[PDB]
């Protein structure tokens, strides 16, 4: 709880969205 | 209990071929935490470790020009997970720490572009750091001093993003914390202004756009150099006006515990 998040878990999330969208299909 | 231990094993003889190991990193990262014994498992073979290398050496030509892609950085933050597993264990810290693994993490850091595949490759780079400063071993703080890991975390507590800022802010509390830490940054009159400016220009930018989870950290770096006789007389001086004003007053209303910080602050500053 000393940071309040885990870093590794907040990239994922934060690349998720930029992942689904970077290759045009 | 062996259906899980086969499996791991599999993902693991994975990560040796180049064809395999893209899927090997994503299932091995997703057990990180639910499997105790991880780190000496892939500790155990010089090919495991060489393997997630390979994956940070493969991104280092995406640095010059800037050109990674948040494929390229998901997949690297996989390894990079795999690697703050080995650095946390107690049983391959040490190991971890005489492989001298987080100078292949330093190019990383040094970069400075904004867009989303890098700032969240430094952010899970400090990640990697940050589980190896909480072990609280004097061995990691040596390493640390030694490798100029100080100006690496100065750079992203005045540029990064909101969550990297906090990674590295913690970093350098963690250092401050130690005795040896603490020395080494009051030494000399540049070391502890380099530390001293970043933080006075973060609760001006906090006074601006607040984040409690950021200003937390600030206040027990500056209340952690109050500790050093000479940073407190400095900070009697050079310590910014909102600490000292009610400008920080009705956030802190609903955190006590860096109310409390704070008001230490302000009663080793008045002697
Ligand atoms: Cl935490
Ligand atoms: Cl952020
Ligand atoms: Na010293």
């Amino acid at each position: 709880d000393d940071l309040g998040f885990d870093p590794f878990v907040e990239t994922q999330k934060g690349l998720a969205e930029l992942m689904e969208n970077e290759v045009v299909q | 209990h062996m259906l899980e231990r086969e499996k791991i094993y599999q993902w693991i003889n994975e990560l040796s071929s180049p064809e395999t190991r893209e899927n090997a990193l994503l299932e091995l990262s997703k057990k990180r935490e639910s499997v105790p014994d991880l780190a000496p498992m892939l500790w155990h073979s010089f090919g495991t470790i060489a393997a997630l290398l390979q994956e940070i050496v493969n991104i280092y030509p995406s640095i010059n020009p800037p050109t990674l892609t948040a494929h390229q950085s998901n997949r690297v933050c996989n390894a990079l997970a795999l690697l703050q597993c080995v650095a946390s264990h107690p049983e391959t810290r040490s190991a971890f720490l005489a492989a001298h693994i987080p100078l292949f993490l330093y190019p990383f850091l040094h970069t400075v572009s904004k867009t989303r595949p890098f700032e969240y490759l430094r952010l899970t780079s400090l990640g990697v750091i940050g589980a190896l400063v909480k072990t609280d071993e004097q061995e990691v703080i040596n390493f640390l001093l030694t490798t100029e890991i100080i100006p690496l975390c100065l750079r992203i507590m005045e540029s990064g993003s909101e969550l990297s800022k906090t990674v590295a802010t913690f970093i350098l509390q963690k250092i401050l914390l130690d005795d040896t830490g603490l020395a080494y940054i009051c030494q000399t009159y540049e070391r502890f202004s380099h530390v001293a400016m970043i933080l006075g220009k973060m609760v001006l930018q906090l006074s601006k756009e607040p984040s409690a989870r950021l200003l937390k950290h600030v206040v027990r770096c500056y209340l952690r150099l109050s500790d050093n006789p000479r940073a407190r007389e400095a900070l009697r001086q050079c310590l910014p006006d909102q600490l000292k004003d009610t400008t920080f007053a009705q956030v802190l209303k609903d955190d006590t515990t860096t109310k409390r910080w704070l008001a230490q602050l302000v009663k080793n500053l008045q002697e």
